[PDB]
RNA sequence: AGAUGGUAAGGGCCCACGGUGGAUGCCUCGGCACCCGAGCCGAUGAAGGACGUGGCUACCUGCGAUAAGCCAGGGGG
RNA sequence: CGUGAGGGAAAGGUGAAAAGAACCCCGGGAGGGGAGUGAAAUAGAGCCUGAAACCGUGGGCUUACAAGCAGUCACGGCCCC
RNA sequence: GCUGGGGCUAGGAGUGAAAAGCUAACCGAGCCCGGAGAUAGCUGGUUCUCCCCGAAAUGACUUUAGGGUCAGCCUCAGGCG
RNA sequence: GUGGAGCCUGGGAGUGAGGGCGCGAGCGAUAACGUCCGCGUCCGAGCGCGGGAACAACCGAGACCGCCAGCUAAGGCCCCC
RNA sequence: GGAUGACCCCAGGCGGUAGGGGAGCGUUCCCGAUGCCGAUGAAGGCCGACCCGCGAGGGCGGCUGGAGGUAAGGGAAGUGCGAAUGCCGGCAUGAGUAACGAUAAAGAGGGUGAGAAUCCCUCUCGCCGUAAGCCCAAGGGUUCCUACGCAAUGGUCGUCAG
């Protein structure tokens, strides 16, 4: 049956996105934790 | 003076090949052979390739002779298993163990 | 049980099972000598020699009969013709099953030979 | 500083395992169960030490008893006779007697039947 | 069913002691009365190619 | 009539030798604590990255189409 | 692994020096046997040491009329020193 | 009526032809990180050896009754004799 | 009456679910391996030992270690024994 | 007794849970140590029926191992595991057992190759056909094509393959 992963990239960038975590205080802050943890991707990846 | 030939790494559960390399233990080389070849298993072909190894050893490096060989040890060890996913019912995985043996033939000369 | 039942099942179903026969019966006409499983290869045995009894009747019914099973013209008309004439002074045991000595690898199955006899 | 455990634990269970060796299956293989049977052991040896000087005397009352009805008599008869006649030799020594010197045994009997 | 499951660990002894019917049976085997090698009886001598005392197959 | 042995399909205990496995000891490029030193960077586009960059180059490092490097001063041999 | 915020491992050691095993043999290979290197190769790269559970081979004692927390005490038989 | 794509509404909040339904495979109050080593009068666990002594399961009070405070009973040191 | 007796000051506890049995009561049905007190005891902590076929608390008896020596307790002495 | 923990003699105590007290053993580290043991072999490992100690332990000897270890006397602690449905890893048992994923279905011949029920080719047989055929869009991201391969992946095999 349809399970709960289905993915759309538009959806994906829009959400997850890096301009998206830009854009609100929260999401600034998120970035700000993955780099100081070192992530080696900020944000999801996606081939547009 | 003896002769011997290890096959190691071989993929297949030392339980299945021992049943074969106990069929030819202390019987001659040429006995040994005719067991080899008609016997049902897929240990069989191990089995056979380690004492043509060793009936060559002996026989090249060992100055014994081909007509007087006969298997005077012979084993199997266990090597390190291969363990790789069986996928379960309701989400649960399961471990197969792909296991490993170590065949080992000693010749040695029946003299008269 | 079992009792006094003759015909292996060879686990295929009623139609399956015939057309496993047939076809076999087609192998064994054309190339006069086929390799398979030993019960296979007996049960083979008198699905044919009843075809190759019939052939030596030679007559339209039992061309006809015949086809039923084997469908190729061109075969047929070589059991009638080459076939079933070195069989006429013979009564019946026109193929022989020889079991082979070697086993086949990939599942230890034991085979033997099926052919027409000279 | 730090003080791990090491080399200590193995070298006390290896004491322990070489102590359990002849057991069966695991008990002579695994130290847990090892020591389970050892402590066992350790009450049995005890315990069978203070029964060995039983079951011995009761073999010595048994043999000595037989001898003494050869001679007509019965064993707790033949003890009193000996403590009437202030004999004091004991029982291990008096089964000994009873079957290697049959002929003193017979002696200590007449003695044992005049005390009464 | 509710799904019945070992209630100890078979000892090594008795494991093994349910092993003792698994001995392989060496295969039997006869000479072949043309090349002398080795065969199973009633087969066709896969050596060279005899049986019943002549050709049947190419070796 | 009486009696007492060799039997091992397999099993058990001990011994020897192996296999598996990676404990122990030794080691340390790394870590930890304290003290001292030092302490801002950015529209002259930071922090951090993407993609590139080698004769042959997957990754790391370095570098930016002048791309494992260009110029000059000092150091060194 | 998780849509995501986020979670979050395992994995160090040949030798003084690669001298990292030319060549020959069995094998499709893997592997092994000799040869050679080394003080050492059960230091051979699946590499220091290499414990235990666990698996096996060989040897000694033993077991198919026997009732068991498996030991313990006694005696005897057999094998060993 | 069903359905693709593009959107909006969320945690004491959303959404609900109402089942406390659903809000990323457990919703009478989602998940992650933090407070945080919350708190647990409860449960479990607590690692070498030898030597001497050796209890209690009672009383009183207790939002107390399988928890406590004092008393009783054990032990060690000094003193009294 | 010199005893792992007693008294005084102080350090450290643990216990504050007891249980069987005998005798004296209540409660119960002159019921319960029942319940609630009292005096004693043992088990608890002596599931160490002999007896009771077996059996924490009934009888015997308080196990520092050793002995292939001796005497007894309860209980026993036809055979198992 | 002798005078003091010098050793001897006589006597009595010595079941033990919660628990109090005492004496010790061992592990890591510091002083002792610019020392001492050490390739004529450190640690660690495997043995031992030997020696000392009530015991925890400590010696000695054999094999392994191949570069560290460390006394008398004192000091300081991440200091002793058998259990926590503990934690991490390794390996067992069940057991050559269930299973090997739609009951549309196979059979022979030829080819290749060290090896073939499973790869290629032919013929026969069966299954789908409002699909089990074809073309888009999502999504996946080189899986496309060819050459050379079969350790692992493929629930078997493999010369074949995403
Ligand atoms: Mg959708
Ligand atoms: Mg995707
Ligand atoms: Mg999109
Ligand atoms: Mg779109
Ligand atoms: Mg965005
Ligand atoms: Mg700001
Ligand atoms: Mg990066
Ligand atoms: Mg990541
Ligand atoms: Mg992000
Ligand atoms: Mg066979
Ligand atoms: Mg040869
Ligand atoms: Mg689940
Ligand atoms: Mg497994
Ligand atoms: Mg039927
Ligand atoms: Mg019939
Ligand atoms: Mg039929
Ligand atoms: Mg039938
Ligand atoms: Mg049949
Ligand atoms: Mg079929
Ligand atoms: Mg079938
Ligand atoms: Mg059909
Ligand atoms: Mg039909
Ligand atoms: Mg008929
Ligand atoms: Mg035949
Ligand atoms: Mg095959
Ligand atoms: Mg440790
Ligand atoms: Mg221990
Ligand atoms: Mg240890
Ligand atoms: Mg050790
Ligand atoms: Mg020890
Ligand atoms: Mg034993
Ligand atoms: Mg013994
Ligand atoms: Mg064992
Ligand atoms: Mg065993
Ligand atoms: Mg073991
Ligand atoms: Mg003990
Ligand atoms: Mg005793
Ligand atoms: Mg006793
Ligand atoms: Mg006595
Ligand atoms: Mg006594
Ligand atoms: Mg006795
Ligand atoms: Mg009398
Ligand atoms: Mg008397
Ligand atoms: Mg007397
Ligand atoms: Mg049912
Ligand atoms: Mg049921
Ligand atoms: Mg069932
Ligand atoms: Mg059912
Ligand atoms: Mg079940
Ligand atoms: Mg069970
Ligand atoms: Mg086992
Ligand atoms: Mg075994
Ligand atoms: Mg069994
Ligand atoms: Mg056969
Ligand atoms: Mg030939
Ligand atoms: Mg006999
Ligand atoms: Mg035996
Ligand atoms: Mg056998
Ligand atoms: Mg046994
Ligand atoms: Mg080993
Ligand atoms: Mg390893
Ligand atoms: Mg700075
Ligand atoms: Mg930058
Ligand atoms: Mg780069
Ligand atoms: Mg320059
Ligand atoms: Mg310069
Ligand atoms: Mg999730
Ligand atoms: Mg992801
Ligand atoms: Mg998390
Ligand atoms: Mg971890
Ligand atoms: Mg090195
Ligand atoms: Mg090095
Ligand atoms: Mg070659
Ligand atoms: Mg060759
Ligand atoms: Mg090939
Ligand atoms: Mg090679
Ligand atoms: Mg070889
Ligand atoms: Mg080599
Ligand atoms: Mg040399
Ligand atoms: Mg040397
Ligand atoms: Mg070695
Ligand atoms: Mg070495
Ligand atoms: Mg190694
Ligand atoms: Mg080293
Ligand atoms: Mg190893
Ligand atoms: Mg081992
Ligand atoms: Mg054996
Ligand atoms: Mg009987
Ligand atoms: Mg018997
Ligand atoms: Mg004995
Ligand atoms: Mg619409
Ligand atoms: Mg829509
Ligand atoms: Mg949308
Ligand atoms: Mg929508
Ligand atoms: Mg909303
Ligand atoms: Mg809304
Ligand atoms: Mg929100
Ligand atoms: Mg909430
Ligand atoms: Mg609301
Ligand atoms: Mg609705
Ligand atoms: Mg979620
Ligand atoms: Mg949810
Ligand atoms: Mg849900
Ligand atoms: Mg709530
Ligand atoms: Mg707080
Ligand atoms: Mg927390
Ligand atoms: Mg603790
Ligand atoms: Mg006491
Ligand atoms: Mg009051
Ligand atoms: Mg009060
Ligand atoms: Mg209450
Ligand atoms: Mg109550
Ligand atoms: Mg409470
Ligand atoms: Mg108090
Ligand atoms: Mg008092
Ligand atoms: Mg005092
Ligand atoms: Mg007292
Ligand atoms: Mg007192
Ligand atoms: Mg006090
Ligand atoms: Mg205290
Ligand atoms: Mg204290
Ligand atoms: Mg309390
Ligand atoms: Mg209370
Ligand atoms: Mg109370
Ligand atoms: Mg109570
Ligand atoms: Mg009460
Ligand atoms: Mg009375
Ligand atoms: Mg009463
Ligand atoms: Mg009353
Ligand atoms: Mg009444
Ligand atoms: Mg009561
Ligand atoms: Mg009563
Ligand atoms: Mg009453
Ligand atoms: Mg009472
Ligand atoms: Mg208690
Ligand atoms: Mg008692
Ligand atoms: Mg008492
Ligand atoms: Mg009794
Ligand atoms: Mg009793
Ligand atoms: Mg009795
Ligand atoms: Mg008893
Ligand atoms: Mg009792
Ligand atoms: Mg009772
Ligand atoms: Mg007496
Ligand atoms: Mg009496
Ligand atoms: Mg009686
Ligand atoms: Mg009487
Ligand atoms: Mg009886
Ligand atoms: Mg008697
Ligand atoms: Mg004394
Ligand atoms: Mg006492
Ligand atoms: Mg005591
Ligand atoms: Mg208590
Ligand atoms: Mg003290
Ligand atoms: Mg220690
Ligand atoms: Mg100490
Ligand atoms: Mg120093
Ligand atoms: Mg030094
Ligand atoms: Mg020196
Ligand atoms: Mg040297
Ligand atoms: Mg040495
Ligand atoms: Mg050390
Ligand atoms: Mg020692
Ligand atoms: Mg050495
Ligand atoms: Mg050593
Ligand atoms: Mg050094
Ligand atoms: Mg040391
Ligand atoms: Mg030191
Ligand atoms: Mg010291
Ligand atoms: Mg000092
Ligand atoms: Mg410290
Ligand atoms: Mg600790
Ligand atoms: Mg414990
Ligand atoms: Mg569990
Ligand atoms: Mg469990
Ligand atoms: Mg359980
Ligand atoms: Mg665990
Ligand atoms: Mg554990
Ligand atoms: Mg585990
Ligand atoms: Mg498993
Ligand atoms: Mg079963
Ligand atoms: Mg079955
Ligand atoms: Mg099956
Ligand atoms: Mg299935
Ligand atoms: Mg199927
Ligand atoms: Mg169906
Ligand atoms: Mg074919
Ligand atoms: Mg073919
Ligand atoms: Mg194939
Ligand atoms: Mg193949
Ligand atoms: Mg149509
Ligand atoms: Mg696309
Ligand atoms: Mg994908
Ligand atoms: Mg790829
Ligand atoms: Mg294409
Ligand atoms: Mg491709
Ligand atoms: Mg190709
Ligand atoms: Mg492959
Ligand atoms: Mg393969
Ligand atoms: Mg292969
Ligand atoms: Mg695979
Ligand atoms: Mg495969
Ligand atoms: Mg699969
Ligand atoms: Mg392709
Ligand atoms: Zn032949």
């Amino acid at each position: 049956m349809k399970r709960t992963w289905q993915p759309n990239r538009r959806k994906r960038a829009k959400t997850h996105g890096f301009r998206a975590r830009m854009r609100t205080p929260g999401g600034r802050k998120v970035l700000k934790r993955r780099r100081q943890k070192g992530r080696w991707r900020l944000t999801p990846a996606v081939r547009k | 003076m003896e002769a011997k030939a290890i096959a190691r790494y071989v993929r297949i559960s030392p339980r299945k090949v021992r049943l074969v390399v106990d069929l030819i233990r202390g019987k001659s080389l040429e006995e040994a052979r005719n067991i080899l070849r008609y016997t049902n298993k897929r240990g069989a072909y191990f089995v056979a390739k380690v004492l043509e190894s060793a009936a060559a050893n002996a026989v090249n490096n060992h100055d014994m002779l081909e007509d007087r060989l006969y298997v005077k040890a012979a084993y199997v060890d266990e090597g390190p298993a291969l363990k790789r996913v069986l996928p379960r019912a309701r989400g649960r995985a399961d471990i197969i163990k792909k296991r490993t043996s170590h065949i080992t033939v000693i010749l040695g000369e029946k003299h008269g | 049980m079992r009792h006094l039942k003759s015909g292996r099942k060879l686990n295929r179903h009623s139609s399956h099972r015939l057309a496993l026969y047939r076809n076999q019966a087609k192998s064994l006409l054309t190339h006069g000598r086929i390799t398979t499983t030993v019960p296979k290869a007996k049960e083979l045995r008198g699905f044919v020699d009843h075809l190759i009894h019939l052939a030596k009747r030679g007559d339209l019914h039992a061309r006809r009969l015949v086809l039923r099973d084997l469908q190729d013209v061109k075969l047929v008309r070589k059991l009638f013709d080459e076939i079933a004439p070195r069989y006429r002074d013979r009564q019946g045991g026109y193929t022989r099953v020889l079991k082979l000595a070697e086993r086949r690898r990939g599942d230890g199955a034991p085979l033997a030979l099926v052919e027409l006899v000279e | 500083p730090r003080a791990k455990t090491g080399v200590v634990r193995r070298r006390k269970h290896k004491k322990i395992l070489k102590l359990a060796k002849g057991y069966w299956g695991l008990r002579s293989k695994s130290f847990r169960k090892a020591r389970e049977t050892l402590f066992a052991a350790g009450n049995y040896a005890y315990a069978h030490r203070k029964r060995r000087k039983r079951d011995f005397r009761r073999l010595w009352i048994v043999r000595i008893n037989a001898a003494c009805r050869q001679h007509g008599l019965n064993y707790s008869t033949f003890i009193h006779g000996l403590k009437k006649a202030g004999i004091e030799v004991d029982r291990k020594n008096l089964a000994d007697l009873a079957v290697r010197e049959p002929q003193v045994f017979a002696e200590l009997v007449e003695r044992a039947k005049a005390a009464q | 069913a509710k799904h019945p499951v070992p209630k100890k660990k078979t000892s090594k002894a008795r494991r093994d002691a349910r092993r003792s019917h698994h001995a392989l049976t060496p295969p039997t085997l006869v000479p072949c009365p043309e090349c002398k090698a080795m065969k199973p009886p009633h087969t066709v001598c896969p050596e060279c190619g005899y049986y019943a005392g002549r050709k049947v197959l190419e070796v």
